[PDB]
C-alpha cells in the first residue's frame, strides 16, 4: 500500500519540479519574457521550485513512513523551510494580484513609474514576510509538545503563534487578494460595458464573451487559491484551540496538507502555462 | 507628358547600342573567378580555429 | 504621342539582342562543377545592446569594426572581435533604415524616414563622435547610402532617385534619375566607378558615378527589389526582391544569368551579400532565416537559422572571415 | 585579457551599455502615436491645437517625418506626422508597428470636394480607402485607431447648402448635421474588419483647446488598460 502512496507523491513532486524549472528557464533564456509581471511570475516559480525541492521530498517521506526519522534538528529545519516557502508563495500570489491591480487601474503609473525595481521590492517583501512567519517558532514562542514525541514533526501549537502565523500567512493574504481582484473585476467589467443593428448585436456578443472570460479567469484564480489553501488553514487555526473532542482523521489531514502542497504545482499552470507569450516561448524552446 | 517621352526614348536607344558578350563568356568568367579565389574564401572552406579571429585568438 | 510606337520597338530590339546573346545558361556551364556541399555556420558573437528593430548594418574595411542602426535612435559602432561597443551615436531622428561605414573608417553615415543623410565624424580631437554633415535635398525617405571616399557619398532615396554628394560642400554633385519606383537598394562597384540601384519598379539600373547616366537596365523580377550587391568581380550582381527569389544578373551580358528560388520560401528577400570568392550568395528573408546559395549552381547550400523576427540586414567582411546578420529582434549575429 | 587596453575597452563598452539602457528606459515612458490622413484633412490643425501650451517637453529642415513631443496629465506623447513622405507607404509603414494608436484625421467637408488628380474621385472616398488600407495592415492588427472628424462647421454649412447624396449614392435621409455626421462615423467604423482585437475611437474636432487632447489621452489610457486586461486574460 505504501508503494502506491510513494509513487503518487513522487509523480506530484516530479511534475511540480519540472513545471517550475521549465517556467524559470523560459523566463531566464527568453528576452521577450523580461518585464515586471513576468519577473513576479518567475519569482513565484522560483519559490515553488524551492517548495518542490526542499520540503516536498521530506514531507513525502514523512507521509510514507508515517513517522519522522531525520532528527529533531532536521525536523526544525523542515518546519522552518515549509512555513517560509509556503508563506512566500502565498505572498507572491498577493504581489501578482497587486501588480495587476496597479496595471489595470493606474495606466499613468504603469507607463511612467513601473520598473523592475518594483518587482524586486515586492519579491523581497514576500520573502521578508515568510521569514517573519517562519523564524519566531525557532527563537521562542514554542511549546515542548513539538519535542514531546520524537516520531513526529508537528509545527508549534501555541495559540498566539497559531493566530499570528495563520493570519499573516493566509487570512490577511486572502482578504487582501480578494479585495484586489474584486476591484480588478469591477474595472474590467466597466471597461467591457464601455447594418447598425448587426454591429450592435456583434458588440453585445463580444461584450458578453469578454464578461464570461473575465469571470472564468477570476474563478480559475481565486477558486484554485481557496480550494488549495483554505481547507489547510481552517484546520491549522481551529485544531490548536480545540485540543479535545475535535480529533483529526489522518487521511483527511493528509489530503488537506497535500492540497496545500499542490498549490506549488498549480501555480505555474495558472500564471505561466496559460498566457500566450509563455506558450510561444515554450514552442520556440521546444 | 511628351517631354519625358523624348528622354525615355533617348535612354532606350542609348541602352541598345552597348556591346554585349555571349552569356557563355560571362558564365565562364564568373566560374573562373569563383575557382581562382576559392582557396581565399574562409566561408567556402572552413578555416582552422587557430587563425579564426571570431573563435580563438 | 507617337514616341510610344518606337519605345516598344526599342524594347523588342533589346530583348531580341539579349536572346541572341543567350546561348548557354549559367546552370548548364556549371553543371559539371561539383557542389559546394553543406555550409554549417555557428553564431560566434551575439552583439546585444539595441532596444528596437535593427534596420541596417555595415562592416568596416578592417573587418573587425562594425556599425549597426536601429529604430531606438542609436548608431552603434561595435568591435566584433571582443563584442565591445566602441561608439554609441544618438541619432537626431529615430527613424533610420540605412547606415554606411566609411572605407577609411573615419566617418559613418546614417539616414531614414527623415530625408537627410547624416555623416558623423568618428575619430576627432576630443574622441567624441560628432555630426560632421547633414545632407538634404532628397524628397523621399533615404533607403540606402554608400561611401565612395571620405568626401563623396552615394545615396538612394524613395523619391525614385539617387544622388552623389560632395560632403565637403554638402550639395548634390550628381543626380541619377530614371527609376519609376522607390529605390530601396544600392551597391557600389569594387572600383567605385559604377553602382547598381534596385527600385520598386522590379528593375535594377547600372549608373556611372562620373557621367551620371543610366548605363543599362535589368528588368527580370516580378515585385519590388529590396537588396542588391555586386559580385566581387564587379561584372555581375545579385538582386533580392519580395518575389521570394534572388536573381544574378551580368553587366557585360546585360541580362539575367541565374535565379535562386525555392518552393518552401514565399517570403521576400531583405538583404543580399556575396562571400569573398563570390561562390556563396547569402540572402536574408522575412522568415528570420538567411539562405546561403551556391551562387554558381542555384542550390541552397545552408541555412543560418537563429534569428527571431526577420533578418533585415546582412554583410560579409572584406577578408571574408565572417558574415554578420542583423534582424528585427535587436541582435547582431556573427556567423563565421 | 589582463592588458590595460582590453580593460579600458571593456569598461568603455560597459559605460556605453549603461547609457544605452538609461536612454531606452527613458524612451519607454513615451507614448508613440502615428498621425495619418489626407493632405488638407486637418492634420496640421490637430497638431497646432495640441502644441498650444505643452510642447517639446544648426539642424536642417526635413519635410520628412515630423516629430511632436507633448505632455498631458503626466503622460508623454510622441506623435509622428508622416505627411512629407511622398512614396510607397508599404515600404516604411512597418517602422511604426508598436505605436499605441493611429490618429487618423479626416476632414468632413471634403465629401463634396474632389481630388485634383481626376474629377471622378471624391476626396472622402480617398480618405476611406486610406483608412481601410491602414486599419487592416498586417502590422496594425492590434493597434487602435483614434478617428478625428475635422471641420464640422464647414461640413454643416455644406450639407445645409449641398446634399450628401453626391458623396454617398446609397444614402437616404434628412440633410442635417446629426444624421450625416453619424452616417459618416458609421461608414468609417464599418471599414474595420478586426472588430474583436482593435477599437476605433471617433471624435468630432471642436474649437476648445483641451477637449481634443483630453480625448486622445482618454483613448490612450483606455488602450493601455485594455492591453493590461488582455495580458491578465480579463479581456
Ligand atoms: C457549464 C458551464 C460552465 C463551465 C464550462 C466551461 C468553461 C470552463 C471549464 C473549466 C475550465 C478549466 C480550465 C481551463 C483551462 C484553459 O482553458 O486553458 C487555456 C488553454 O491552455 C492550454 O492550451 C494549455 C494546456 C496545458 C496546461 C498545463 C499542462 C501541464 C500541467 C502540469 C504542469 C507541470 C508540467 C509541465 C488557456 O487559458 P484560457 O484560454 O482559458 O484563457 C485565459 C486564462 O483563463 C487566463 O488564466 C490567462 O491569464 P493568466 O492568468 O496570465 O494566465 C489568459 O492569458 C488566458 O489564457
Ligand atoms: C485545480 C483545483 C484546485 C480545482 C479548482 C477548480 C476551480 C478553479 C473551478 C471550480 C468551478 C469553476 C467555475 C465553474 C463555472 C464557471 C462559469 C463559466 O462561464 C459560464 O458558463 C457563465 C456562467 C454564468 O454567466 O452564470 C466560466 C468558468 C467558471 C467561472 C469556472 C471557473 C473555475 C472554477 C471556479
Ligand atoms: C489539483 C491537482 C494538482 C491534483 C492534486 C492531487 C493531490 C492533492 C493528491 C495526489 C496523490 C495524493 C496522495 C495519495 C495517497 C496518500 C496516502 C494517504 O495515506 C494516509 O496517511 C491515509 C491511509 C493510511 O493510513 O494508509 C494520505 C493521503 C495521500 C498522502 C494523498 C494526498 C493528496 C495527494 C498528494
Ligand atoms: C500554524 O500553521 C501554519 C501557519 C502558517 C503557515 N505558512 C505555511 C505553512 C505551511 C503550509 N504547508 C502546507 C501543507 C503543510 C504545511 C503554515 C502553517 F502550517
Amino acid at each position: 500500500y505504501q508503494v502506491i502512496t510513494s509513487l503518487l507523491l513522487g509523480t506530484l513532486i516530479f511534475c511540480a519540479v519540472l513545471g517550475n524549472a521549465c517556467v524559470v528557464a523560459a523566463i531566464a533564456l527568453e528576452r521577450s519574457l523580461q518585464n515586471v509581471a513576468n519577473y513576479l511570475i518567475g519569482s513565484l516559480a522560483v519559490t515553488d521550485l524551492m517548495v518542490s525541492v526542499l520540503v516536498l521530498p521530506m514531507a513525502a517521506l514523512y507521509q510514507v513512513l508515517n513517522k519522522w526519522t531525520l532528527g529533531q534538528v532536521t525536523c526544525d529545519l523542515f518546519i522552518a523551510l515549509d512555513v517560509l516557502c509556503c508563506t512566500s508563495s502565498i505572498w507572491h500570489l498577493c504581489a501578482i494580484a497587486l501588480d495587476r491591480y496597479w496595471a489595470i487601474t493606474d495606466p499613468i503609473d504603469y507607463v511612467n513609474k513601473r520598473t523592475p525595481r518594483r518587482a524586486a521590492a515586492l519579491i523581497s517583501l514576500t520573502w521578508l514576510i515568510g521569514f517573519l512567519i517562519s523564524i519566531p517558532p525557532m527563537l521562542g514562542w514554542r511549546t515542548p509538545e513539538d519535542r514531546s514525541d520524537p516520531d513526529a514533526c508537528t509545527i508549534s501549537k501555541d495559540h498566539g503563534y497559531t493566530i499570528y502565523s495563520t493570519f499573516g500567512a493566509f487570512y490577511i493574504p486572502l482578504l487582501l487578494m480578494l479585495v484586489l481582484y474584486g476591484r480588478i473585476f469591477r474595472a474590467a467589467r466597466f471597461r467591457i460595458r464601455k447594418k447598425n443593428e448587426r454591429n450592435a448585436e456583434a458588440k453585445r456578443k463580444m461584450a458578453l464573451a469578454r464578461e464570461r472570460k473575465t469571470v472564468k479567469t477570476l474563478g480559475i484564480i481565486m477558486g484554485t487559491f481557496i480550494l488549495c489553501w483554505l481547507p489547510f488553514f481552517i484546520v491549522a487555526l481551529v485544531l490548536p484551540f480545540c485540543e479535545s473532542s475535535c480529533h483529526m482523521p489522518t487521511l483527511l489531514g493528509a489530503i488537506i496538507n497535500w492540497l496545500g502542497y499542490s498549490n506549488s504545482l498549480l501555480n505555474p499552470v495558472i500564471y505561466a502555462y496559460f498566457n500566450k507569450d509563455f506558450q510561444n516561448a515554450f514552442k520556440k524552446i521546444i | 507628358s511628351i517631354a519625358q517621352a523624348r528622354k525615355l526614348v533617348e535612354q532606350l536607344k542609348m541602352e541598345a547600342n552597348i556591346d554585349r558578350i555571349k552569356v557563355s563568356k560571362a558564365a565562364a568568367d564568373l566560374m573562373a573567378y569563383c575557382e581562382a579565389h576559392a582557396k581565399e574564401d574562409p566561408l567556402l572552406t572552413p578555416v582552422p580555429a587557430s587563425e579564426n579571429p571570431f573563435r580563438e585568438k | 504621342d507617337q514616341l510610344r510606337q518606337e519605345a516598344e520597338q526599342l524594347k523588342n530590339q533589346i530583348r531580341d539582342a539579349r536572346k541572341a546573346c543567350a546561348d548557354a545558361t549559367l546552370s548548364q556551364i556549371t553543371n559539371n562543377i561539383d557542389p559546394v556541399g553543406r555550409i554549417q555556420m555557428r553564431t560566434r558573437r551575439t552583439l546585444r545592446g539595441h532596444l528596437a528593430k535593427i534596420y541596417a548594418m555595415h562592416w568596416g574595411t578592417d573587418s573587425r569594426l562594425l556599425v549597426s542602426a536601429s529604430q531606438d535612435g542609436k548608431l552603434i559602432i561595435w568591435d566584433s572581435y571582443t563584442t565591445n561597443k566602441v561608439h554609441a551615436i544618438p541619432l537626431r531622428s529615430s527613424w533610420v533604415m540605412t547606415c554606411a561605414y566609411a572605407p577609411s573608417g573615419n566617418y559613418v553615415a546614417c539616414g531614414g524616414l527623415d530625408n537627410i543623410c547624416s555623416i558623423y565624424n568618428l575619430k576627432t580631437r576630443e574622441g567624441n563622435v560628432r555630426v560632421s554633415r547633414e545632407l538634404a535635398g532628397h524628397t523621399g525617405y533615404l533607403s540606402c547610402c554608400r561611401f565612395l571616399d571620405d568626401n563623396q557619398i552615394v545615396t538612394s532615396s524613395g523619391d525614385t532617385t539617387c544622388a552623389l554628394w560632395d560632403i565637403e560642400t554638402g550639395q548634390q554633385t550628381t543626380t541619377f534619375t530614371g527609376h519609376t519606383g522607390d529605390v530601396m537598394s544600392l551597391s557600389l562597384a569594387p572600383d567605385t566607378r559604377l553602382f547598381v540601384s534596385g527600385a520598386c519598379d522590379a528593375s535594377a539600373k547600372l549608373w556611372d558615378v562620373r557621367e551620371g547616366m543610366c548605363r543599362q537596365t535589368f528588368t527580370g523580377h516580378e515585385s519590388d527589389i529590396n537588396a542588391i550587391c555586386f559580385f566581387p568581380n564587379g561584372n555581375a550582381f545579385a538582386t533580392g526582391s519580395d518575389d521570394a527569389t534572388c536573381r544574378l544578373f551580368d553587366l557585360r551580358a546585360d541580362q539575367e544569368l541565374m535565379t535562386y528560388s525555392h518552393d518552401n520560401i514565399i517570403c521576400g528577400i531583405t538583404s543580399v551579400s556575396f562571400s569573398k570568392s563570390g561562390r556563396l550568395l547569402l540572402a536574408g528573408y522575412d522568415d528570420f532565416n538567411c539562405n546561403v546559395w551556391d551562387a554558381l549552381k542555384a542550390d541552397r547550400a545552408g541555412v543560418l537559422a537563429g534569428h527571431d523576427n526577420r533578418v533585415s540586414c546582412l554583410g560579409v567582411t572584406d577578408d571574408g572571415m565572417a558574415v554578420a546578420t542583423g534582424s528585427w529582434d535587436s541582435f547582431l549575429k556573427i556567423w563565421n | 585579457t589582463l592588458s590595460a587596453e582590453d580593460k579600458a575597452a571593456v569598461e568603455r563598452s560597459k559605460m556605453i551599455d549603461r547609457n544605452l539602457r538609461e536612454d531606452g528606459e527613458k524612451a519607454a515612458r513615451e507614448v508613440k502615436l502615428l498621425l495619418l490622413g489626407a493632405g488638407e484633412s486637418g492634420k496640421s490643425t490637430i497638431v497646432k491645437q495640441m502644441k498650444i501650451i505643452h510642447e517639446a517637453g544648426t539642424r536642417v529642415k526635413t519635410t520628412g517625418i515630423v516629430e511632436t513631443h507633448f505632455t498631458f496629465k503626466d503622460l508623454h506623447f510622441k506623435m509622428f506626422d508622416v505627411g512629407g513622405q511622398r512614396s510607397e507607404r508599404k515600404k516604411w509603414i512597418h517602422c511604426f508597428e508598436g505605436v499605441t494608436a493611429i490618429i487618423f484625421c479626416v476632414a468632413l467637408s471634403d465629401y463634396d470636394l474632389v481630388l485634383a488628380e481626376d474629377e471622378e474621385m471624391n476626396r472622402m472616398h480617398e480618405s476611406m480607402k486610406l483608412f481601410d488600407s491602414i486599419c487592416n495592415n498586417k502590422w496594425f492588427t492590434d493597434t487602435s485607431i483614434i478617428l478625428f472628424l475635422n471641420k464640422k462647421d464647414l461640413f454643416e454649412e455644406k450639407i445645409k447648402k449641398s446634399p450628401l447624396t453626391i458623396c454617398y449614392p446609397e444614402y437616404a435621409g434628412s440633410n442635417t448635421y446629426e444624421e450625416a455626421a453619424a452616417y459618416i462615423q458609421c461608414q468609417f467604423e464599418d471599414l474595420n474588419k478586426r472588430k474583436d482585437t482593435k477599437e476605433i475611437y471617433t471624435h468630432f474636432t471642436c474649437a476648445t483647446d483641451t477637449k481634443n487632447v483630453q480625448f486622445v489621452f482618454d483613448a490612450v489610457t483606455d488602450v493601455i488598460i485594455k492591453n493590461n486586461l488582455k495580458d491578465c486574460g480579463l479581456f
